[PDB]
Order: C-alpha cells, then structure tokens, then sequence
C-alpha cells in the first residue's frame, strides 16, 4: 500500500490553484507617449 | 346583440293573436395587428445626432 491509484492513492485530497498564469507575450509599445492624440465626434477626422 | 321591434297589429272583437316574437342577430368585431420596425447601426447611433 503506497501513494499508486489502485493501492490507497485514492484517498489523498486533490490540490488546486485557482489562479491562472498569463502564458502570452503581449506587446509594449511607445508612439503613444510621442504621438498627438485627438478626440473626434464623428466618423472623419479632416485638417 | 342586436334586434328589432314588435309588430302589433288592429284586431277586432274575439280575434286571436298572431306571433310576434323577435329575431335577434349578434355582431362581431375580430382584433388585428400591426407592426413597424427599423434597425440601427452601433456606429451610427454614436456617431450621429
């Protein structure tokens, strides 16, 4: 009787981590700290 | 319900009766549907006035 399935290993509890790990990369980007940012109220932005 | 009058008549001395009885009639009035409907864009109920 050890810690296999059929031998006794049915009755340890099982443990779960409920938080999840991000596994992307993602993307760090900087126009917008450089770029000029407007705000529009329609659908065409003209100049 | 709807219906219609009685019909005397001129009779004379020991002169029997004729039948009078009304004629009802009943009328109907079925209820029916009607239904508009116009869609709309996300982007154009932002964007327009």
């Amino acid at each position: 009787m050890g810690l296999t399935k059929a031998d006794g290993g049915y009755l340890v509890p099982f443990q779960l981590d409920p938080t999840v790990i991000i596994t992307s990369n993602g993307s760090l980007n900087d126009i917008r700290r450089f770029a000029r940012q407007v705000v529009a109220t329609g659908d065409v932005w003209h100049g | 319900v709807s219906s219609a009058a009685v019909q005397w008549s001129w009779d004379a001395e020991f002169e029997e009766v004729s039948d009078d009885s009304p004629e009802f009639g009943q009328p109907e009035i079925p209820v029916k549907k009607a239904q508009g409907f116009v869609p709309i864009s996300i982007e154009a109920l932002q964007d327009e006035a």
